[PDB]
């Protein structure tokens, strides 16, 4: 089912984390689609940390599941954290 | 929708 990628990013005041997300929309079966990293900004905090990749599926932010959640909930959780944020993701070959 | 964070 892939391999687990885990990193804790440290936000610098004034800055984004450095990646974008897509997904989290309700499907015909009532579940939300997965939330995935769609880009990582060059030279950003996420890029310098280096662990995450575009295409990774987000599984957790800190203690909160990112499975079966709306897009806006994932965005809110990311934007809520002003210093350290733990990202748990999964990546398939 | 793709969102930068
Ligand atoms: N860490
Ligand atoms: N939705």
């Amino acid at each position: 089912a892939g391999s687990t990628i885990i990193t804790s990013l440290q936000r610098k005041e004034g800055h984004s984390l450095g990646f974008s997300i897509t997904g989290g929309f309700k499907q015909a079966d009532g579940q939300y689609s997965g939330i995935y990293i769609s880009k990582i900004a060059k030279d950003s905090i996420a890029a310098v940390d280096g662990k995450l990749s575009a295409g990774d599926i987000l599984l957790k932010i800190n203690d909160e599941s990112m499975t079966n959640v709306p897009h806006s909930r994932a965005v809110q959780m990311l934007r809520s954290e002003g210093k350290i944020i733990t990202i748990v993701a999964s990546r398939q070959q | 929708p793709e969102t930068s964070v």
